[PDB]
RNA sequence: GGCGACACACGUGCUACAAUGCCCACUACAAAGCGAUGCCACCCGGCAACGGGGAGCUAAUCGCAAAAAGGUGGGCCCAGUUCGGAUUGGGGUCUGCAACCCGACCCCAUGAAGCCGGAAUCGCUAGUAAUCGCGGAUCAGCCAUGCCGCGGUGAAUACG
RNA sequence: CGCGGGGUGGAGCAGCCCGGUAGCUCGUCGGGCUCAUAACCCGAAGGUCGUCGGUUCAAAUCCGGCCCCCGCAACCA
RNA sequence: UCGCCUCCUAAAAGGUAACGGAGGCGCCCAAAGGUCCCCUCAGGCGGGACGGAAAUCCGCCGGAGAGCGCAAGGGUAGAAG
């Protein structure tokens, strides 16, 4: 069933299953499945809506995920850009933001290569 | 049934406080709620007019009326478009019907929007009438989420008999209207 | 990352400290970016230096735990050709 | 693997102890 | 509403995240809602768990003591 | 402050794209080196880095030390995934006068490119090539995947 | 003036006929092979279709004006 | 250039010339035909997920500027659409 906005986790295992969430995975999944006393082990195909509310219960309500967690993570940025932070800079500009030469491959940050003439 | 909880709530405690509110001497000028009516402009199928069946299916489901087919007005070539072809589904509903899908509208779909800080306060038309659009359809109560294929939104027209918006968001707020203030 | 620690060097936190308790307020020039900012920081302006000469910046309550250099950058960019 | 910092085969490799790599013998 | 090519539109009952509603009167009777935000958790009858605003709020109270 | 720049181009590398494989628990077997301005058992607090305490050793006499693969057992079921861990957000530990520029490390969240790489091109003939860990120099700390070394398991194939 | 043809990536041609998609050779750029350059191999970038106006859903493509280009013709006098 | 159609030239009936000014035809439709019933545009402002000057949807304003297979003219929603 679903949880945390929509997010359906389907069949597999459930402490798999539960990564799949925005926030969320291995270390705040097995440690939400025994506090709610569930079988990690078992599948989220088949299970009580019992051991089912009581898991969304927790999660939607202990930590923050998806909408609200993006939401203050994008804003948290968008406090480092325009306070003229440097970090807010290396945001702006799209560059890598911790320590990282950018003389050869940033690629990851910087996006797909674009040549040009020697 | 001519019965449906939301409709109940109009008369025996939205009305009054709107007399009350707006101090109105005649018993019509009191805005009575008419007509929502849900459009998919659904233009993504166009050249296949079979995925269309199963979105209209769909409309049907979540209100209780099949939903006329809307049709292609100009031929338009920017984005495909022959003259002829359909563009989406629209269906009009009113008269407890309309209630009783507006009641499952308020209590049930909006709420499983992911996020929803609330519906926009700015949509008013300024005759006082009211639309919003919505993305996913599987927010909806009879949606199953294994008969969803793909994901086709729809806007949602709400027209009312206030001749205003600040009467309109009045009638809308006080049927529960979860507006963002 | 320090925590016992919070390290500022003395220099300008005698300047700063005095422009709350003095009463009056003005234009500071330092060479230390490796100082943090704030609380009696705020509102005063601070000229850092970048090697090159002193840059004006301006305080406020969000430049918190943030050190000295970052709002003074190093290097001279604008792209390429 | 020797790169995911949370395993026991990456902590090994980048030589260093944590909850993935706790030290007891 | 001609007869014929048409969903049944029969009572129902449904349920949610707290309680039922007894209005229903919907086509497929018998329903399961994921959470209703208004039981009044998720932002009405605020309840605005979990809440925002930290970053300037932490960086000031862990500071200046040591 | 810069040598750490970043539209880009090349050389040497590391980690991979998984099921002869990943993760977790248990169980084994090395060599060569280093250390009483240091190496720190063992006990407690901590999820952990680490911090308190604190015994031994001028060291075949104490410490680094767990070797890793392997072994057994259970889990994953072919999925951009329990593959892969780049990027970024928040929280911390330590060295150091000082970690914005530029440190290493821990936890939480994030999980990208990648499903064996065009033309082309390198190394290796046996305890070698592959693959797995370990020590030292420099050194406060460290950008070491480097360099110099040590053993573990251990192919293929040479018509000519 | 007259009649015909053309104007499109840097160069030279196609595509217009028959509306909807611009292609081919060279050149240019990045890589490779070479001690090195060329030759050669693997990759890519590049045109708004002379111009304005018109028709159509849509114009390089159909129509009209103008601006160039080449060819032809200008006889009895 | 040569037959046909529309506008102007054409001097407010008709007709009216020039190697006067401008454009179209040599088809098409078995629905684009007959009839009965119903419906009313273009555009502008506001509102609405993907929808952008424009796809579809909802409000108000909009006597015809739309549409009438193709050129122009006349005509036309009290319909010819
Ligand atoms: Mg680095
Ligand atoms: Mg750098
Ligand atoms: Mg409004
Ligand atoms: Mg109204
Ligand atoms: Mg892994
Ligand atoms: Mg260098
Ligand atoms: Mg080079
Ligand atoms: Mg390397
Ligand atoms: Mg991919
Ligand atoms: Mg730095
Ligand atoms: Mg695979
Ligand atoms: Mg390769
Ligand atoms: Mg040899
Ligand atoms: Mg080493
Ligand atoms: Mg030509
Ligand atoms: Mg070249
Ligand atoms: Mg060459
Ligand atoms: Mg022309
Ligand atoms: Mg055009
Ligand atoms: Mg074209
Ligand atoms: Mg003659
Ligand atoms: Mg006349
Ligand atoms: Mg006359
Ligand atoms: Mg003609
Ligand atoms: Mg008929
Ligand atoms: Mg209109
Ligand atoms: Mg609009
Ligand atoms: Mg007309
Ligand atoms: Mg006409
Ligand atoms: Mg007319």
């Amino acid at each position: 069933a679903r949880i945390a906005g929509v997010e359906i986790p389907r069949n597999k295992r459930v402490d798999v299953a539960l990564t799949y969430i925005y926030g969320i995975g291995k270390a705040r999944a097995k440690e939400a499945l025994e506090k709610t006393g569930i079988n990690p082990a078992t599948r989220v195909k088949d299970l009580t809506e019992a051991e089912v509310v009581r898991l969304r219960e927790y999660v939607e309500n202990t930590w923050k995920l998806e909408g609200e967690l993006r939401a203050e993570v994008a804003a948290n940025i968008k406090r480092l850009m325009d306070i003229g932070c440097y970090r807010g800079l290396r945001h702006r500009r799209g560059l890598p933001v911790r320590g990282q030469r950018t003389r050869t491959n940033a690629r990851t940050r910087k996006g797909p290569r674009k040549t040009v003439a020697a | 049934p001519l019965d449906v909880a939301l409709k109940r709530k109009y008369y025996e405690e939205v009305r009054p406080e709107l007399i009350r509110r707006f101090g109105y001497q005649n018993v019509w000028e009191v805005p009575r709620l008419e007509k929502v009516v849900i459009n998919q402009g659904l233009g993504e199928a166009k050249e296949d007019a079979r995925i269309l069946e199963k979105a209209a299916q769909e409309l049907a489901l979540i209100t209780g009326q099949k939903p006329a087919v809307t049709r292609a007005k100009k031929s338009i070539s920017n984005f495909k478009l022959r003259k002829g072809m359909p563009i989406g589904l629209r269906v009009t509903l009113r008269r407890d019907r309309m209630w009783i899908f507006l009641e499952k509208l308020l209590n049930v779909a909006l709420p499983r929007i992911r996020d929803f800080r609330g519906l926009n306060p700015n949509s008013f038309d300024g005759r006082g009438n009211y639309n919003l659009g919505l993305r996913e359809q599987l927010i909806f109560p009879e949606i199953t989420y294994d008969m969803v294929d793909a994901l086709r939104g729809m806007d949602i027209a709400v027209v009312t008999t206030a001749e205003t918006d600040e009467e309109a968001r009045a009638l809308l707020e006080l049927l529960g209207f979860p507006f963002r203030k | 990352s320090l925590k016992k620690g919070v390290f500022v060097d003395d220099h300008l936190l005698e300047k700063v400290l005095e422009l709350n308790a003095k009463g009056e307020k003005r234009l500071i020039k330092t060479w230390s970016r490796r100082s943090t900012i704030v609380p009696e920081m705020v509102g005063h302006t601070i000229a850092v230096y970048n090697g090159k000469q002193h840059v004006p910046v301006y305080i406020t309550e969000n430049m918190v735990g943030h050190k000295l250099g970052e709002f003074a950058p190093t290097r001279t960019y604008r792209g390429h050709g | 693997g020797k790169g995911d910092r949370r395993t026991r085969r990456g902590k090994i490799w980048r030589g260093t102890y944590g909850k993935y790599r706790p030290r007891k013998k | 509403m001609k007869e014929g090519i048409h969903p049944k539109l029969v009572p129902a009952r449904i349920i949610c995240g707290c309680g039922n509603v007894i209005e229903t009167y919907s086509t497929k009777p018998e329903i399961y809602v994921e959470v209703c935000s208004k039981c009044h958790p998720f932002y009405t009858g605020q309840q605005r768990f979990v809440d925002t605003e930290g970053r300037v709020e932490r960086f000031q109270r862990r500071y200046g003591d040591s």
